């Protein structure tokens, strides 16, 4: 419940289909959350297995 | 010793809670140091973090942020060096580790070991539950000991007080969780760090946060580089300077440095320069290769093109080829670092205002001869059916890996083959090669003929079906040998059997026919001198690129070889009926017709 | 610190005792480094050796061995490193220091302070008046003291025990001047040297003798380099290996080895190799100069000759050039050491077999253009009128010097002139020419042109007087200048007011007469092309060396130059004798424009 | 005196007008006296001086 979604003119931020959130406080800070797919800070690499 | 390499994602995760645990338990599940950073976010509340116990050191920053947990079990980790920090500024980073709307949250740390920050500083901030954290006199951990210096340190009240042995300074409610200071307590003589209040208990300068004795080998944590147990600022080198015959006189316990160890030989894959072992030379010098040991020596006048690969040099800031730097590489031969295509780079970047990749830019790569990094893969332009833009590859050098490997491709439907043609070598790292749906002669390919050391393997795992690419006849040239090939193509094979013409394979090299006459041994063939005649009726023209080494040429004889016409400048010489030429009289190089100066004009 | 230079005497001496002692003084007053041995023979019971007091570190062997003295004056000397043994066994040799009809001889050693040993042996022997020697815990003194390593005392009369309150180890009578022990007593938690027994009083491990506090800066003596007062191992270099890039990156605190201190600078004429200045690269490298400094780097498929001088490389063990070695000397232009010339060299060596040099073997030195140490003369044989076998020779580089200097040339009886020709720098060291009673044109020289730096001299006296050398013809050529000259030849000066050819002065230049023709230029003349026209009548031609430059020649004109033939679309000449083009299909010959004109 | 005469075997040990003594102790040492205008072990060198 820290999180906020990001504004339209912040939305392209997050690359592969993830959804983009703020962080509530003060110097506010981005993240977003991918698909099972998908990792690395904007969501941009592929995730691995073996 | 067991090490692996963290993340390095921020405070990003994945939108599945339950994936989001389980990758945490992936990456730092049963080891003890950490490369990159250990970074832990929205992890739910009654999940078991025990693994995390087995951390002692990390290279970057911590970072705990977002949790429903109660405890953080860290409780044997002992330093953090701080090679990259969070937002640049700290360290350790624990914050917003609790739940608004009911009670869960991050109560304890289990930092009870932890005596060390080497860099950056500290930040614990809106917490709600923390207990004892704000008790802690952080700055005997820190190398920076400031409340200026990058460094903030905030829970709520009514959380009861620290064990009454202890002066405040605890990590928990009870004996045993208590702060064990090892700078703000050493006499005034001593340097670095002590484990009494007596200049007697002091340390050795070269250890970190601890020690049991004032020996460079009986301490907890090590700075600068580990000599086989012993802390140093360097070790041995190939020279040692005599003080008094004024030269440098050849050592006999020399060793070369290795990221933050010492050995006795660098890596087969790795150069050697002034007793070290490092992943590329200086643009000034060549690197060469003499019995066996690669080393760096200053360039000739003119000398081969040195490029800078993605997060190195030049590129330091960049995480793909795109199109913004794809023009830096038009006249590259040499990459030094690593050659990476994500989604973003392929397809642009709206955020950052970069337009998608021209699939005609692509052919600067075309000129590459080696790669001293990894080649990563993970988006191809959608009209590409191969990676023939990389033909005139011949080494990937595998200095730096992608968590162990050197050769990556992911999920890319438009690909039909690979169509490598001169790639040989892959000198170090695992290959990688999955999810590629409409990819065929990925399996006739023996793959262990481009390694460098047993330890390299191969990962296949959902390509397209093999029996089913047979059946539509995805199969290579009838003339290529067991080792598999590339693509379709005469010319694109490990190796072949009988002759090759260049990078062409060929049963045949026309030895007594056709419209060329050449010379065949080793099951390669050379075109033959031009001014040699072409014998005919089954008989060989031949022996050898010479013109000594043909039956006949339509050029004068002169000894074993030909010439175009003996009597033209020179010493001066005629030439018979038969046309072998003969020497004329001194004095005649105006001309004659014989062995005389009688026929000389 | 005052630095000095130690002998090489051993137990030899000069006949009379007083200039041994005179000797003694010169070599040794007044300075406390003696960067060699330390060593007193054969001085007299009467004699003040009270000036050896001020030494207080010696880099080679101390020997005390034929002496009448009864006291060592030593008490300040803290440490001998053993760099040289003598009899390659001993750092430290007392014996037969008495005299044997009477009572005088050495009773009392003043040593208080000799903590450390570093190399070699102690021997205290025969000395027959000794009174406290067996009482030394030498074992303390002496790094690695067993049996093996040769720690030995035997005085053979009675003497007086010392004060108690120094438990039977002493130097003299009082408590005053007894044993201080800083490695049998220390505490087993520390390493090297203490000054308590205590572990809170013990030193740094790179610290030799003692020390005042537990600092690197705060010892009396080390076995390590000097970094502006910190004693350690290795000191900062100009790279330092990054553990988390796996590159090398360059460091602003970088310092320079340079014997045993760290430096900022290095000497003019030293090479400066992985952060360390030596007195030569070796020979895989090629040394070159960049921005005023030194360095060598690897060469290419040609490099300079591997030729060593005396006293370094392959001839460490030989003092001279002789006839067992001068064949290593017959295609060589550099010499890595020194060059030096002495009587057991020359004139043969008896006691070793070696046989005397044939004046015809000093020919393979023509070949040198440099010495990179110095060049020492104390005999040449009686044939000989000069130095001509070294007239190519162009610098002396001086790295090492002898006594200070890096030219010297002592009593040669047969020489007249010297007759070099290339020589113009002598980079570092003084010059010593005396006695040399019949050479004459020393007094014709500008010496300080020869000199890299104001703080060069050189010394000259007793030669031959240069009135006598006027009066009787032995004056320089005419055309000299005032830069001066060594020998009567018109190549013999070192510059000359008027034109030059080759090596040779001349009065004119070839220029409106001879067979070859030249143009004029600063100090020399030069030819130019030899198709250009012999002119008569002061006429010249020459005025550059191109072929362009010729304003007229007697081969066939074109643009650029002069040919003795026209290129085959052909060219034909007229009749001026300059060449014009033919026909364009016309290759063979020609005499006119057009199709008509070809020749065959 | 603790030194001795050199034999005649010995003889051009010590060079330029030197003499050559020995040392009585057991091996036996060389060494010799020589004119003021020579120095070295052997008495080889000139004296240099002014
Ligand atoms: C906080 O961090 C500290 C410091 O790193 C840790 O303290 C130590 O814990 C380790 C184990 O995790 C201890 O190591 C083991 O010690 C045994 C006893 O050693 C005695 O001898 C040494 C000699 O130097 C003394 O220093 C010491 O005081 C003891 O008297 C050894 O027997 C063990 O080695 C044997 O077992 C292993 C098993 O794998 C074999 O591989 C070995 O070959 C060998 O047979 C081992 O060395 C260490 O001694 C402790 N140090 C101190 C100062 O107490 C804490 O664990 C860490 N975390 C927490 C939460 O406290
Ligand atoms: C300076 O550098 C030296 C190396 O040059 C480092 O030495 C390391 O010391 C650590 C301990 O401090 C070692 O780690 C421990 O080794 C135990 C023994 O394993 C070795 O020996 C067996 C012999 O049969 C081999 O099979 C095995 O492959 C290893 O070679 C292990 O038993 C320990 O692991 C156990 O405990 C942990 C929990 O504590 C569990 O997670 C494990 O599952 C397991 O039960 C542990 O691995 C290490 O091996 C040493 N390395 C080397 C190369 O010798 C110094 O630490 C370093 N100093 C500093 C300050 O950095
Ligand atoms: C006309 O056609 C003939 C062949 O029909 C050609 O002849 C061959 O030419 C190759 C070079 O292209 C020769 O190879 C070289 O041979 C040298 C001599 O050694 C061989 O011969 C002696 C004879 O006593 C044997 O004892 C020995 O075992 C060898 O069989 C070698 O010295 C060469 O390599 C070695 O030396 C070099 C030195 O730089 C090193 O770099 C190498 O590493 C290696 O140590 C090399 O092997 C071959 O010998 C020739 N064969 C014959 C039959 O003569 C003609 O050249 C061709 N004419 C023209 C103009 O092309
Ligand atoms: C045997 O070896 C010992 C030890 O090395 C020698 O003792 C040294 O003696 C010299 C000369 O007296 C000392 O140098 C002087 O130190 C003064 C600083 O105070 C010292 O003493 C106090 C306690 O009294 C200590 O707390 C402090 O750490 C120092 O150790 C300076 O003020 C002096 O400078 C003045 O004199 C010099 C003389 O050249 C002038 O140039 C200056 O301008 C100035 O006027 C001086 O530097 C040295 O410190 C002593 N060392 C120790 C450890 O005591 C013995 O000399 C030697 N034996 C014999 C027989 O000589
Ligand atoms: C590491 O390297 C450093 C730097 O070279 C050495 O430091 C030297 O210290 C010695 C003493 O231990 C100095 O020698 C003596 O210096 C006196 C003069 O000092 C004044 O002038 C200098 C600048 O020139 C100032 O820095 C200093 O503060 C003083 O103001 C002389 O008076 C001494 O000579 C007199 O006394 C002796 C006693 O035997 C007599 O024999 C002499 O005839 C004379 O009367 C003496 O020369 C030396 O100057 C220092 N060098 C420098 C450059 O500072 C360290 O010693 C060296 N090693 C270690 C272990 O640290
Ligand atoms: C017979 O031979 C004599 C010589 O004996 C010739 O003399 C020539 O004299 C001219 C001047 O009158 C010289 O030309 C000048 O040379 C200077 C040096 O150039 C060299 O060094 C620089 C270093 O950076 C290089 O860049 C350059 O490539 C050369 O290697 C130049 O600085 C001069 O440039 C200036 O003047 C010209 C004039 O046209 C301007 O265009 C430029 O912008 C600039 O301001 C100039 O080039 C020449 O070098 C002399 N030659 C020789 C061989 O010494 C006689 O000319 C000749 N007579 C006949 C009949 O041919
Ligand atoms: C010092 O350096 C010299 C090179 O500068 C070393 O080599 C000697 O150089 C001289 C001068 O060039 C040579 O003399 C010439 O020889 C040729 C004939 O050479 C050919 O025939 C011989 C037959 O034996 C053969 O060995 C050669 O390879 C050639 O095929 C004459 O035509 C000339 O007129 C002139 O006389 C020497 O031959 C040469 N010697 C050697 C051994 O190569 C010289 O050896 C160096 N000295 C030392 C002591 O190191
Ligand atoms: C892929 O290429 C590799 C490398 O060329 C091939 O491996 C080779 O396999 C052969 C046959 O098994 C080995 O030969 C045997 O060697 C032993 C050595 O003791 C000998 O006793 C046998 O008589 C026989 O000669 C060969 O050593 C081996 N090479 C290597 C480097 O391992 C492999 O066969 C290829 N695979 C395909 C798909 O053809
Ligand atoms: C006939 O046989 C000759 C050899 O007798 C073949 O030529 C040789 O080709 C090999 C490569 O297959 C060359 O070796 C390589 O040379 C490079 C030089 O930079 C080096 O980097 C490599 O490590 C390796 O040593 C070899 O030099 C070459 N020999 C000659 C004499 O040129 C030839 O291909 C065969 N076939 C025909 C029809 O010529
Ligand atoms: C020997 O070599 C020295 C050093 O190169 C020569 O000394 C030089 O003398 C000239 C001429 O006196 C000095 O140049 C100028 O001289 C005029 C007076 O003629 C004076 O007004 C100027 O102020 C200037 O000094 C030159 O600076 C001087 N060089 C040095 C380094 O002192 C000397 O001439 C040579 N020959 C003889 C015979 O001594
Ligand atoms: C006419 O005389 C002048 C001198 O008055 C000559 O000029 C000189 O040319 C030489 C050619 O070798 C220059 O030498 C230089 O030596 C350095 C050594 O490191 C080398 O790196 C350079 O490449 C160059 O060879 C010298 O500097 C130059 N002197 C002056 C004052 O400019 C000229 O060559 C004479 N012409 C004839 C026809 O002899
Ligand atoms: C040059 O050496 C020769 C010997 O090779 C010397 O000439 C001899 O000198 C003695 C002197 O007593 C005469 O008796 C001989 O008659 C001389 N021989 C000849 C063949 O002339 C000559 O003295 C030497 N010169 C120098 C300057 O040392
Ligand atoms: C095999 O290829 C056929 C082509 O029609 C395709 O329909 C089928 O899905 C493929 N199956 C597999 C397992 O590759
Ligand atoms: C030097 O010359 C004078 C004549 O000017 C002469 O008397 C004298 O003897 C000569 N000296 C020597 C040593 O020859």
């Amino acid at each position: 419940s820290h999180l906020v979604k990001c504004a339209e003119k912040e939305k392209t931020f997050c690359v592969n289909g993830g959804e983009c959130f703020m962080v509530k406080d003060l110097p506010s800070r981005y993240l977003c959350k991918c698909p099972n797919e998908f990792t690395g800070d904007r969501c941009q690499n592929y995730v691995m297995a073996s | 010793q067991s090490v692996c390499a963290g993340t390095e994602n921020k405070l990003s995760s994945l939108s599945d809670l339950e994936q989001q645990y389980r990758a945490l338990r992936k990456y730092y599940e049963n080891c003890e140091v950490v490369m990159g950073n250990l970074e832990i976010t929205s992890i739910e509340h009654n999940r078991d973090l025990s693994f995390l116990r087995s951390v002692r050191e990390v290279t970057g920053y911590v970072l705990v942020a977002l949790n429903q947990f109660r405890y953080l079990p860290l409780e044997n980790l002992r330093i953090i060096r701080g090679t990259k920090l969070y937002e640049d500024r700290y360290a350790l980073a624990i914050f917003l580790n609790y739940r608004k709307d009911g009670n869960f949250g991050l109560q304890e740390l289990g930092l009870k070991n932890l005596t060390e920050i080497l860099n950056g500083g500290v930040y614990v901030d809106q917490n709600k539950f923390l207990c004892y954290a704000d008790t802690i006199h952080w700055q005997d951990i820190v190398r920076n000991p400031w409340p200026s210096n990058l460094t903030l340190v905030s829970g709520s009240s009514g959380c009861g007080r620290c064990h009454k042995s202890c002066t405040g300074r605890c990590w928990g409610p009870t004996e045993n969780h208590c702060q064990t200071l090892t700078r703000t307590v050493c006499a005034e003589q001593c340097d670095g760090r002590c484990y009494g209040p007596y200049v007697s208990d002091c340390c050795h300068r070269e250890c970190a946060g601890g020690c049991s004795g004032p020996k460079d080998t009986d301490c907890f944590a090590c700075m600068n580089f580990n000599d086989s147990g012993a802390c140093v600022t360097q070790c041995p080198q190939t020279f040692v300077y005599n003080p008094t015959t004024f030269q440098l006189e050849h050592n006999f316990n020399a060793k070369y440095t290795y990221g933050a160890f010492c050995v006795k030989k660098c890596p087969h894959n790795f150069v050697v320069d002034s007793s070290s072992c490092v992943r590329a030379c200086p643009s000034s010098k060549m690197e060469v290769e003499e019995n066996g040991i690669k080393m760096c020596k200053p360039c000739t006048d003119i000398c081969p093109k040195a490029c800078d690969g993605i997060g190195t040099g030049s590129l330091m800031s960049a995480q793909t080829v795109d199109s913004s730097n794809i023009d830096k590489f038009i006249n590259c031969t040499k990459i030094n670092g690593n050659l990476i295509f994500l989604v973003t780079g392929i397809h642009g970047d709206p955020y950052n205002a970069i337009e998608a990749i021209d699939p005609e830019k692509l052919n600067v790569f075309r000129t590459v001869r080696e790669i001293t990094g990894f080649l990563n893969i993970q988006s191809w332009p959608p009209n590409m059916t191969d990676f023939s833009v990389f033909s005139n590859l011949v080494t990937i050098g595998g200095r730096v890996l992608y968590s162990g490997l050197s050769l990556l491709i992911l999920k890319q439907q438009g690909i039909t083959s690979l169509q490598f043609q001169s790639l040989k070598e892959i000198s170090a790292g695992n290959i990688y090669i999955t999810d590629n749906s409409n990819l065929c002669y990925y399996h006739t390919i023996n793959w262990t003929t481009l390694f460098s050391t047993i330890n390299q393997r191969i990962v296949i795992r959902d390509n397209r079906k093999a029996e089913n690419c047979t059946a539509e006849g995805m199969v290579c040239n009838h003339l290529c040998s067991s080792d598999g090939c590339w693509g379709p193509g005469p010319d694109q094979c490990l190796s072949c059997r009988r002759f090759s013409r260049g990078r062409i394979c060929i049963e045949s090299c026309n030895l007594y026919d056709g419209e060329f006459r050449e010379f065949e041994n080793g099951s390669i063939c050379v075109e033959c001198d031009p001014q040699c005649e072409k014998m005919e009726d089954g008989l060989l023209t031949c022996h050898g690129p010479g013109p000594d080494n043909c039956t006949k040429c339509s050029h004068f004889k002169d000894g074993p070889n030909c010439v175009e016409k003996c009597p033209d400048g020179l010493i001066f010489k005629y030439a018979d009926p038969d046309r072998e030429c003969h020497p004329c009289h001194p004095n005649c190089t105006q001309g004659c017709n014989g062995p005389t100066s009688h026929d000389c004009i």
